[PDB]
């Protein structure tokens, strides 16, 4: 037998089976790399997803940026309530640019081991978090 | 032999170092020049990056093709009018930059 | 006395309409060895015949074990059961799985991946097979180090979320780490070629270096590095 | 009929065993081109085999200057003159030929400033014909040798067309008028009998070290195939002779190689001293395995106990480089650490003799071909071949030399795919067995499907391994070997009264369990009253009625003027022993053991002599 007829001899009896599957997201131990890589895709959806809305409504919505800007100024939002918008659009956007150079590491094959992913993971944390505050007050 | 995947793997890590190393050049020289090569990174980077994202999760002969298609619509859409505000618009640099003084 | 709790899951497709359901029993860890394996054989022989799992060498380098034991997925005839007796330790099967019959997973896909990928040694002249060694220095054979002690228990494969959801396309970790294992050994001439078979979106491209499986291997060997190691030779390979 | 589903399955050759044997056995067919089935209760890379650490000896000189004929004397030396010297022969013979094929499948040898296969020292191994000290031809990978050997054959056995029965638990041989025709086996999976007839068949299942508590050997080392022989009458060989190794971890019984005695650790007892040393001065700790042990064993009751119980030995590798036991000694430096709980590099083991080899099996012809006992002479039983430690060529005799198993499995493995080749052709006529055949293994299973009394299968098991470690230990009475061999006849009693609880079809590991006690208490009758049979002692084997080495003759003057002893006088013959199933009844005969070799004039004879290491 070929390892193509293998793989497909498991699927068919598989699939027209009564087979239970084993629990994985239930039952699998929560870490830091494992929660900081879901992370890492949910900053880089969200962050598209603003760029994408961002320029898309640059086709569909009528007037220029001033216009838009003078309106956000009819809201008249407070400091501190103001600052809380600065802070929600760094915040996803530095993590995932931080994140995204520790990543950039690993293509180079460097600190790929236990100790380095919490190490390196915690440093872009940090600085995740010092930078978003050091853009919000910017 | 023809290195296909290889290449767009390559070609991912090219951009995003590119994308890392425009984002402090686009805040030390903000120009109408560097407006646009931003808006080329930052959808090419992102088209490759929902890329990922689909090719990962959507199983499916058929519902495949269409979020392959459903997205190369919505990120044309998008270069588009990144485009299309560096030209009749202030324009990305400018236009965070009044944001922030806000 | 001294009594510890263990959550089994269990299941028999011999019964009819019977569906995934977890099941307790209660061990003196006086009377009982210091592993979990230890349990799992003595509620086996003692308690209840009716469970089954894959044993076999008791020492660690057989992969028969292979389970989630408390959330990671290891051997059970290495991982020491938790002396806090406080605590219910919960044992499952390899993660998204299709379960034969409780705690035994089909690992024939698994296996099948491994044959793909040719774990064999491969030269241009097959002319010479059975009268020489083949000299490799000492320094050739330290790029060996850390690839050959693979057991292929899959604890790695069936922890990366890459392989639960893309588990018909993707490789993973145990079968991949060999696809490194047979490029840098000196003696192999197909090299090129076994790059080549890595050359659509799936293969090896749908790693995205989540370094679960690193973190849960029994033998303490870097499949995640590995894989990465492959990536880059794949960017440089010329001709 | 077809209350179990059977599926008749037709091959040319049949090989019942995945380990280092079966494997190298299954896939040397396919290479000549015959169509062949692997039958495997458990995956191949799962196997035993895997767990072996020391070595594979191969006089293939890479260290120093090697004659094989050297390596052939050792081996024979160390079997007490109860090895057959043809087959002895064979293996050294083949040992650098099968070595430089397995480094040519891709097996990452430890090597050497040359670039060649590093080799190291072993207990029982000798230069100059047993004269030039210490000899160095253990080829290794760095302590996890076996491990290798296993998975770089099992990957080459995928360049071929080979039938894998992957968990397939055989029951018994298909025999027709004294014929093998292949396996009947059931398949874990479903539950689905299966009869898998071919021209020829090969039976690798390995030892049967789970007959007794204490033992280096894993859960499933059941001696299966020896059964199978068993029930169709056909004879065993030395399957009293017992290996004890003498360093294996105190608690769970885990092996710590030998490679530990020969990259130069020492044994230590609770005084302090080099005891062995005291015993054997000229081998010292690197001396035969099982004179190590008998020492070992004889240690602890004087006195010299190293535990809280004073029941074990230590083993110091201390004195060595710290990272020497990171470049050659790995694994034994993780093993020790996890169950003993102990530092190699600042701390000694605890050691104990326990269950390892067994060098007694199936009688095999040095082709691999099975013998039987017809006419008081060598009959070949038909299409049936037996290799590696299910085997019995007896090329191990009394003793087993230091790492001598794994070439065991490769030489006699490439044998018995060699000795097929040339007698038969693939493809042609493969026997018929009868629509019926079979059926007894099927009714056997059946009973054992709703097994219902009073002593439960774990608990038979478990009251057969104190029986064999309190009566057939390392030291052995006649009058203690007396009861014993009762005790382990009341135990056949109760397989009736067996209790089963697992009544399912799939993965019904409760019902093969008692399959393999079936196959266990087989295995234990014949090495329990042939042990109590034997009035001498020989290798492993010692009896302390009769601590003399009885032969045809006195070797400790010239064989001048003495009168050769009658066969039925000495013991220097291998014991063959046959089980009636019905009633548990022990019947045993004896067979002559091989002295010449293949050709006298290029390997010469070694008459024996008063062997002490
Ligand atoms: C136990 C042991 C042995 C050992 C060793 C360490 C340990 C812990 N270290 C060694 C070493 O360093 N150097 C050396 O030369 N030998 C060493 N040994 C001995 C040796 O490695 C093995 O004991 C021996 O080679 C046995 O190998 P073999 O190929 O004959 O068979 P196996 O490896 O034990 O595996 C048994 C196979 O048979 C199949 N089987 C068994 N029963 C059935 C039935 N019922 N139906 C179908 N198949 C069956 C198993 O599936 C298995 O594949
Ligand atoms: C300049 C700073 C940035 C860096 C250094 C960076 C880095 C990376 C890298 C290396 C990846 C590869 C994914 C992986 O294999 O784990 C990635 C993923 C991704 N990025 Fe970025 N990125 C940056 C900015 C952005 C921005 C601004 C966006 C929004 C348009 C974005 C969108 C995405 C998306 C959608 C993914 C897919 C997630 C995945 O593949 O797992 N990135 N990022
Ligand atoms: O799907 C991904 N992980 C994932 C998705 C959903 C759940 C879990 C998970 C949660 C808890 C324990 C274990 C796994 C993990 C993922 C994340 C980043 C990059 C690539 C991928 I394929
Ligand atoms: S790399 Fe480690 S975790 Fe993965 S299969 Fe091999 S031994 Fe298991
Ligand atoms: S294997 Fe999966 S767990 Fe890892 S390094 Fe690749 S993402
Ligand atoms: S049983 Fe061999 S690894 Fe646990």
């Amino acid at each position: 037998t070929t390892a193509k007829e293998e793989m497909e001899r498991f699927w068919n009896k598989n699939l027209g089976s009564n087979r239970p599957l084993s629990p994985h997201i239930t039952i699998y131990r929560w870490s830091l790399p494992m929660a900081m890589s879901i992370c890492h895709r949910g900053t880089g959806i969200a962050l598209s997803a603003g760029v994408s809305l961002f320029g898309l409504s640059a086709l569909l919505l009528p007037g220029n940026f001033e216009s838009h800007l003078e309106l956000v100024k009819s809201l008249c939002l407070g400091p501190t309530l103001i600052y809380t918008a600065k802070f929600g659009i760094v915040f996803p956007l530095m993590y995932h640019t931080w994140n995204g150079i520790r990543h950039l590491i690993w293509d180079l094959g460097k600190g790929l081991t236990i100790p380095q992913l919490t190490q390196s993971g915690v440093v872009v944390l940090i600085l995740t978090v010092l930078s978003s505050v050091g853009l919000a007050a910017m | 032999s023809s290195k296909a995947a290889s290449l767009h793997w390559t070609g991912e890590r090219v951009v995003s170092v590119l994308l890392l190393g425009l984002l402090p050049a686009a805040y030390l020289n903000p120009c109408s020049a560097m407006d646009y090569s931003l808006a080329a990174a930052l959808t090419l980077h992102g088209h490759w990056g929902i890329g990922q994202v689909v090719t990962d999760y959507v199983r499916g002969d058929a519902l495949q093709k269409a979020a392959k298609a459903g997205l190369l619509a919505l990120s044309a859409f998008t270069f588009a009018g990144l485009c299309y505000f560096n030209y009749h618009d202030v324009g990305i640099c400018k236009a965070v930059a009044m944001l922030w003084k806000l | 006395p001294r009594i510890k709790k263990f959550a089994i899951y269990r299941w028999d497709p011999d019964k009819t309409g019977d569906k995934p359901h977890m099941q307790t029993y209660e061990i003196d860890l006086n009377n009982c060895g210091p592993m979990v394996l230890d349990a799992l054989i003595k509620i086996k022989n003692e308690i209840d015949s009716t469970l089954t799992f894959r044993r076999s060498c008791r020492e660690g380098i057989c992969g028969s074990c292979a389970m989630n034991i408390n959330g990671g997925n290891t051997l059970a005839c290495t991982r020491r059961i938790d002396t806090n007796l406080d605590k219910v330790s919960k044992i499952y099967p390899l993660p998204h799985m299709y379960v034969i019959k409780d705690l035994v997973p089909d690992l024939s896909n698994f296996y099948a991946q491994y044959k793909s990928i040719e774990p064999y040694l491969k030269k241009k002249d097959e002319s010479q097979e059975g009268k020489q060694q083949y000299l490799q220095s000492i320094e050739e054979r330290e790029k060996l180090d850390g690839l050959y002690e693979c057991i292929l228990c899959a604890c790695c494969s069936t922890s990366c979320p890459s392989y639960w959801w893309n588990g018909d396309k993707y490789l993973g970790p145990a079968v991949l780490m060999q696809a490194y294992r047979w490029m840098i050994d000196s003696r192999d001439d197909f090299t090129e070629e076994r790059l080549a078979k890595l050359q659509d979106p799936f293969s090896l491209y749908r790693c995205h270096t989540i370094m679960n499986c690193t973190g849960t291997c029994p033998k303490g060997l870097n499949p995640g590095k590995a894989i990465a190691e492959i990536k880059k030779m794949m960017a440089t390979y010329k001709e | 009929s077809t209350q179990y589903p059977v599926v008749d399955h037709e091959f040319d050759a049949v090989v019942v065993g995945a380990g280092g044997a079966g494997l190298r056995a299954a896939f040397g067919l396919s290479e000549a081109g015959f169509n062949t089935a692997c039958v495997t209760k458990l995956f191949p890379t799962r196997s035993h085999t895997v767990a072996a650490q020391g070595g594979i000896n191969a006089a293939l000189g890479n260290m120093e200057e090697d004659n094989w004929r050297w390596h052939f004397y050792d081996t024979v030396k160390g079997s007490d003159w109860l090895g057959d010297q043809d087959a002895i022969h064979y293996m050294t013979e083949q040992a650098p030929a099968s070595v430089v094929e397995l480094e040519n499948y891709g097996m990452p040898f430890s090597r050497t400033e040359d670039g060649k296969i590093y080799q190291r020292a072993f207990g029982g191994q000798s230069l100059k014909f047993g004269k030039g000290g210490q000899a160095h031809r253990c080829c290794c990978v760095a302590d996890r040798t076996g491990h290798s050997l296993l998975h770089t054959l099992y990957g080459r056995s995928l360049r071929y067309d080979t039938s894998y029965f992957v968990e397939y638990f055989a029951l018994d041989l298909l025999m027709e008028n004294g014929e093998c025709r292949g396996v009947i086996a059931l398949c874990i999976e479903d539950g689905s009998i299966h009869r898998i007839r071919a021209r020829n068949t090969v039976v690798a299942t390995g030892g049967y070290g789970r007959t007794y508590f204490s033992c280096t050997s894993a859960h499933t080392s059941t001696g299966d195939g020896t059964a199978m022989v068993t029930r169709a009458g056909l004879p065993c060989q030395d399957l009293e002779f017992v290996q004890f190794h003498p360093t294996g971890i105190y608690g769970a019984g885990c092996l710590i190689t030998e490679g530990c005695r020969g990259e130069g650790g020492i044994l230590i007892n609770s005084q302090g001293e080099r005891f062995m040393e005291r015993y054997a001065p000229v081998a010292k700790d690197l001396a035969s395995r099982d004179v190590v042990s008998r020492s070992m064993t004889l240690e602890i009751r004087e006195g010299r106990g190293c535990g809280p119980e004073k029941d074990h030995v230590y083993l110091q590798l201390h004195h060595l480089p710290p990272e020497q036991l990171a470049v050659r000694l790995p694994g034994i430096s993780e093993t020790a650490m996890i169950f003993a709980g102990v530092d190699v590099t600042k701390e000694p083991i605890p050691v104990l003799p326990t269950v390892h080899y067994n060098m007694g099996g199936i009688p095999t012809n040095y082709k691999g071909q099975v013998l039987r006992h017809v006419n008081g002479q060598d009959q070949v039983v038909p299409g049936l071949y037996a290799c590696g430690e299910a085997a019995c060529a007896s090329v191990h005799g009394a003793n087993r030399l230091g790492a001598n198993s794994l070439l065991d499995l490769v030489v006699f493995g490439r044998a018995c795919a060699l000795s097929i080749a040339e007698s038969c052709r693939p493809g042609d006529k493969v026997p018929s067995i009868k629509p019926n055949a079979g059926e007894e293994s099927v009714m056997n299973l059946d009973k054992l499907r709703f097994a219902n009394g009073t002593i439960r299968t774990s608990e038979l098991r478990l009251s057969m391994q104190k029986s064999m470690q309190s009566h057939a230990a390392v030291f052995r009475v006649g009058s203690v070997l007396q009861e014993g061999c009762e005790k382990i006849l009341r135990l056949y009693g109760d397989l009736q009264h067996l209790k089963t609880f697992d009544r399912g079809m799939v993965w019904n590991t409760d019902l093969v369990e008692t399959l393999e006690l079936q196959n266990l208490m087989l295995c234990a009758l014949q090495t329990i009253y042939g042990a109590e049979a034997r009035k001498e002692s020989r290798g492993a084997h010692a009896r302390e009625d009769f601590k003399e080495r009885v032969d045809e003759y006195d070797y400790s003057k010239p064989i001048q003027g003495q009168q050769k002893k009658p066969f039925q006088e000495h013991w220097r013959k291998h014991t063959l022993s046959y089980v009636d199933v019905k009633t548990g009844k022990v019947s045993l005969e004896y067979r002559p053991v091989i002295d010449k070799t293949l050709n006298e004039a290029d390997c010469a004879t070694v008459p024996p002599a008063i062997r002490s290491y």
